[PDB]
RNA sequence: CGAUGUCGGCUCAUCACAUCCUGGGGCUGAAGUAGGUCCCAAGGGUAUGGCUGUUCGCCAUUUAAAGUGGUACGCGAGCUGGGUUUAGAACGUCGUGAGACAGUUCGGUCCCUAUCUGCCGUGGGCGCUGGAGAACUGAGGGGGGCUGCUCCUAGUACGAGAGGACCGGAGUGGACGCAUCACUGGUGUUCGGGUUGUCAUGCCAAUGGCACUGCCCGGUAGCUAAAUGCGGAAGAGAUAAGUGCUGAAAGCAUCUAAGCACGAAACUUGCCCCGAGAUGAGUUCUCCCUGACCCUUUAAGGGUCCUGAAGGAACGUUGAAGACGACGACGUUGAUAGGCCGGGUGUGUAAGCGCAGCGAUGCGUUGAGCUAACCGGUACUAAUGAACCGUGAGGCUUAACCU
RNA sequence: AAUUCCUUGUCGGGUAAGUUCCGACCUGCACGAAUGGCGUAAUGAUGGCCAGGCUGUCUCCACCCGAGACUCAGUGAAAU
RNA sequence: ACACAGGUGGUCAGGUAGAGAAUACCAAGGCGCUUGAGAGAACUCGGGUGAAGGAACUAGGCAAAAUGGUGCCGUAACUUC
RNA sequence: AGGACCGAACCGACUAAUGUUGAAAAAUUAGCGGAUGACUUGUGGCUGGGGGUGAAAGGCCAAUCAAACCGGGAGAUAGCU
């Protein structure tokens, strides 16, 4: 099964409409070490809504 | 649910014995023998029990007229009349369905004894 | 549950030893015959001379399934052997005037009575 | 359909499963805290908090039935005469999940797993 | 397939590609065993009479 | 006539002294706070709306809340109307319970079938399978033809194929009533009712015989 | 002719009516039962096997009935490849021969990841004129619509007898569909046990790995049919053929011209489902926002400041929801999942120690030990303060009341 | 009949039912004696038919275990 | 044509079971096959189990199921013995 | 003793499913036939295109065969597209 006639590039931008990227909308500041980071994971530097929970 | 747990156990039978497979036990029976209401019995083997509670059965081989019959039988039916154990059995399994294929010799149980 | 082609036993005395469903009547397309149920079977075996020969023909009544019969209260009863009573094409009263095996309350009623008078157990 | 089932395959079979939780498990026991993907995470608390409670109770059967489902002596020794002490008040619960980020490699979610008591003087002695 | 539904006699042809040479070959078969049965009355209602 | 909103708590059974096992859906039918009242005037037509059971004060929205203050009454784990015959008549805040269904001899009962998901024509349809051997080549299961050539050169609308299967409003009719229990808040019916544990069911009196 | 792949079978259908059954009628060489024939009627229904590649047909046994046609003699980018239609070989036959036969016979590669239309499902955007959260109405659309036998009516009507009803009521079947898991069962490589070979844990004992889960035996939850609940309706409207009532034109007659009544599974409703993108974008309830300032080409105009509501989304724990999205529950003022405790269920009397036995083994401790998805509890672990989107009373015209 | 058009010839056997099979008949369309005739134990991944056993082949599918399918990350074709 | 499930002559021959160079588990030795991570839909592929029935399937028992070892007893027509 | 029997290696290729822009321009998995011989295999050699070789299928002769491949006659000829 294949294709009678090119698709036009009108259809070819229609289908990616729903191909882009959601940004990550934004980022809990820990308290203790003032750090930005995803929602529910640790920070770069080891911190977890306070508490140092990784030797790094 | 208790609300499920409160509505079967208002409806249990007290005083059913225990009783395990390998079991010889006559089962009586209501019978509607016409408008009449007469008991039967059943003697056989206890070959498997299913506990429920409420839902708890069991069922029970013979040989009648040359001839093998199963009943499942369901404990807490008001059917069953009385369930009395003649023989008691000994054997390392909760379920005799080998008892399916064997006749005879093979299919005797051992006595347990205690 | 007997349906087309399957092979029973013959509790009656008749002379057949051996028969096979042929038709489940009662209905289109109507799959099987449990219990008090009658089935057009053939004659297989038959025994060297008996009322009826090898080959024939007849009706018969399902008095005995493996399957099982089920009762009011949820108890079934299971037999061994699936098993029928020979019956008259026509008459549909049984050819047997003895019955082996036991059978059930299911037949009890006004067609089937011949049988459970001599049947040697009713369950 | 999966309706009331327990359970992550994994892409696994049951024979591969079975040991991976084997391993991980003694992993933890040993280390207290392991890195580890979000899931396998999620799955190693369904075997790893069953041999801290059975270990709570010495015996010999139990030891027995420890070794059983970690074939590690070493595991053994240090659940039965370092972890029932440590965890003898608390019930149940005994490994806390936390998660990093993500596994550069094929772009997994990650997770820490430790132990929920956590002085910090065995995982190199 | 020609038939009669009087008696239950059949015929065919089916030898040629035409439909009605078939046909009208198939007729001429109906005739001739249409009158094979007025010998097998005629022989049977002698040797009826002839018998007794 | 109205009806009342419950919840399947499950299934078991009742022996009756002369022998026979019934089975029976239990239905917890705590009782139901009357919000609204729908009269011809103002809506057009005629109806109640109703709740049961609790939700956390919290976990209520402020559109909500303002709804059942306005009422008298309790916020609970939804609203539900239902019509009014002729004669019927309920004011706000009034709290029907199972005694409704005393007299009452079959129900309709109503709600979600469980979930199957994406479903093929054979578990959907009843679609008869392909021969398992005899050659058969990727196709066991598979619909087989879905229509002709060229004339009509289309597939027909609602065409029988795969597609989502449960998860859907389903009643059935005149199902026996066995028992109702006013004190402890049930309703004991025959046979078997849509929908999983805990689903939400409305059950009304039969609109037949 | 720079290809529109063939009979039959499988799967899936769909329409017509010239109707096979079920429904309504008229005539009968219709006493009854049972038939014959015609008119209306397309709602639903409308066999299984033996033989043959077969369609067709014959035969067996059912059925209320096994209807006739259209759809590329429906359906091979859906399956099959028996038949036919390549190359091998053989028989009969024709030909001097190569070879040939709508003669027969054995054997003989069936590709395609779906762009557009279409169909089944499931989402995002925008819209519906301030924003949000619920519950509805119902324009329109879809599903469903089958029927046997037994009993009463009644051995009554009918008939010389043989035999034997309509009309109406009650019960129990077949087939088809929807739901469900309480029962009977199936499965249950996540639970327990037995057992062969071998390797290991130092060895004994006890365990584990591998051998299709090694082979087996039981089996929880879930899913499920063979399991067990329910369904087809009554009724209403307007009609078909048909039957009539009054009744002229045509002093009578006439169902018809005016007028009036009946009249069927068809039609419109009634039952179930979807359904305001019904752009004709409907209704009802509740909730939220009640600030300054400045400029230009002065208008549903542009900008700066303070303000950020209702609610939403996102993230996390997740679900009898699920391809993904979506939908539902919960997020410490917390039972959303995991663990934990207790129960339940399943297996079937663990290990260890003791006793008996030369030993395998047996007994005692012991219905022991272990026990998944289950039921009931329990904050022990994880569901973080926040941040993010969404604003600031909502156009003009005309009328009706209220000032 | 690997040969018979008419032909599913006729008769018998086997099946509830057998256009195939087996035994016969002879009306051999158009067998026939080394392009061999008629027979034949053994042999055959050879053709036809029947029976026991066994079975998800089927009535009529159900559940389960793995590999893809689907989602995410990286790479990245083709016929047309 | 590829870092290709194909093809390629000769030699060596450990343990336990076993007739065996078959098959299972292992030693010496050598590998985990150069995309992973989740999910646990339809459908396809490769496996397992199955109530009652048992070839009714089909062109055809195709496929699957079943049979299976050693020793001992016992074994028909027909036969070129 | 045997173109004897069962059955690995080795030689083959009957059935099925998969694959059919493949893992593969003929394979894979599960079964299947021969397996002391008219067997099988290595190294080297001979036979050449109307010629070879053929337990014969018009089979094979470098993925090509009712007349190989490479070059030449050669811009063959084409009332056809």
């Amino acid at each position: 099964a294949v294709q009678q006639n090119k698709p036009t590039r009108s259809k070819r931008g229609m289908r990616r409409s729903h191909d882009a990227l959601t940004a990550v909308t934004s980022l809990s500041v820990d308290k203790t070490s003032g750090e930005k980071h995803l929602r529910h994971h640790i920070t770069a530097d080891g911190y977890y809504r306070g508490r140092k929970v990784i030797a790094k | 649910s208790n609300i499920i747990k409160q509505l079967e156990q208002e409806q249990m039978k007290q005083d059913v014995p225990s009783f395990r497979p390998g079991d010889t036990v006559e089962v009586k029976v209501w019978v509607v023998e016409g408008s009449k209401k007469r008991l039967q019995a059943f003697e056989g083997v206890v070959i498997a029990i299913r506990n429920r509670g409420l839902h708890s059965a069991f069922t029970v081989r013979k040989i009648s007229n040359g001839e093998g019959v199963e009943r499942v039988f369901q404990t807490h039916s008001p059917v069953v009349d009385s369930i009395s154990v003649k023989r008691r059995g000994a054997v390392r399994k909760a379920k005799l369905y080998y008892l399916r294929e064997r006749t005879g010799k093979a299919a005797r149980i051992k006595e347990r004894l205690n | 549950m007997i349906q087309e082609q399957t092979m029973l036993n013959v509790a009656d005395n008749s002379g057949a030893r051996r028969v096979m469903c042929i038709k489940v009547l009662g209905g289109s397309h109507r799959r099987y015959a449990g219990v008090g149920d009658i089935i057009k079977i053939t004659i297989k075996e038959a025994i060297p001379r008996g009322k009826v020969k090898k080959g024939d023909v007849l009706k018969a009544v399902v008095v005995r399934t493996k399957k099982g019969v089920r009762r009011p209260d949820g108890s079934v009863i299971r037999f061994d052997g699936n098993a029928c009573v020979l019956l008259n094409n026509n008459s549909e009263q049984p050819i047997g005037t003895r019955i082996f095996g036991p059978v059930t309350r299911e037949l009890r009623s006004e067609k089937f009575m011949k049988i459970i008078s001599l049947a040697p157990e009713v369950l | 359909m999966r309706h009331r089932k327990s359970g992550r395959q994994l892409n696994r079979n049951s024979s591969h499963r079975q040991a991976m939780f084997r391993n991980m498990a003694g992993s933890l026991v040993r280390h207290e805290i392991i890195k580890t993907t979000l899931p396998k995470a999620k799955e190693l608390r369904r075997v790893v908090e069953p041999l801290i409670t059975l270990a709570k109770t010495d015996s010999v059967a139990n030891r027995r039935l420890a070794f059983a489902r970690t074939r590690d002596n070493e595991i053994v020794a240090k659940l039965f005469n370092e972890l029932g002490p440590r965890f003898a008040s608390r019930a149940g619960g005994y490994t806390r999940i936390l998660k990093c980020g993500f596994r550069a490699g094929d772009n997994a979610p990650m997770a820490y797993i430790e132990l929920v008591d956590r002085s910090e003087k065995a995982e190199a002695a | 397939r020609i038939t009669h539904i009087p008696t239950g006699i059949v015929t065919q042809c089916q030898n040629d590609r035409s439909q009605h040479k078939n046909k009208d070959q198939a007729m001429k078969q109906m005739k001739a065993k249409l009158y094979e049965l007025e010998m097998q009355k005629k022989n049977a209602e002698k040797q009826a009479m002839e018998d007794n | 006539m109205i009806g009342l909103v419950g919840k399947k708590v499950g299934m078991t059974r009742i022996f009756t002294e002369d022998g026979v096992s019934i089975p029976v859906t239990v239905i917890e039918v705590e009782a139901n706070r009357v919000t609204q009242v729908k009269d011809l005037a103002n809506d057009g037509y005629r109806a109640i709306q109703v709740t049961t059971g609790a939700k956390k004060a919290n976990r209520v929205t402020k559109p909500e809340a303002g709804h059942f203050a306005k009422a008298g009454v309790e916020a609970g784990r939804g609203l539900w109307e239902f019509r009014l015959a002729e004669g019927e008549e309920f004011t706000v805040g009034q709290s029907i319970s199972v005694e409704l269904f005393a007299d009452v001899k079959k129900v309709d009962v109503t709600g979600t079938s469980k979930g199957k998901g994406f479903a093929g024509t054979v578990k959907r349809w009843n679609f008869r399978t392909q021969d398992a051997t005899h050659g058969n080549s990727l196709s066991h299961r598979v619909p087989g033809s879905i229509g002709q050539n060229q004339t009509p050169g289309k597939v027909f609308k609602g065409k029988k194929m795969a597609g989502q299967m449960g998860n859907e409003r389903v009643t059935v009719q005149s199902l026996d009533v066995v028992r109702v229990d006013a004190e402890r808040n049930l309703l004991l019916v025959k046979g078997a009712v849509p929908g999983a544990t805990g689903s939400d069911l409305i059950v009304k009196p039969a609109v037949k015989a």
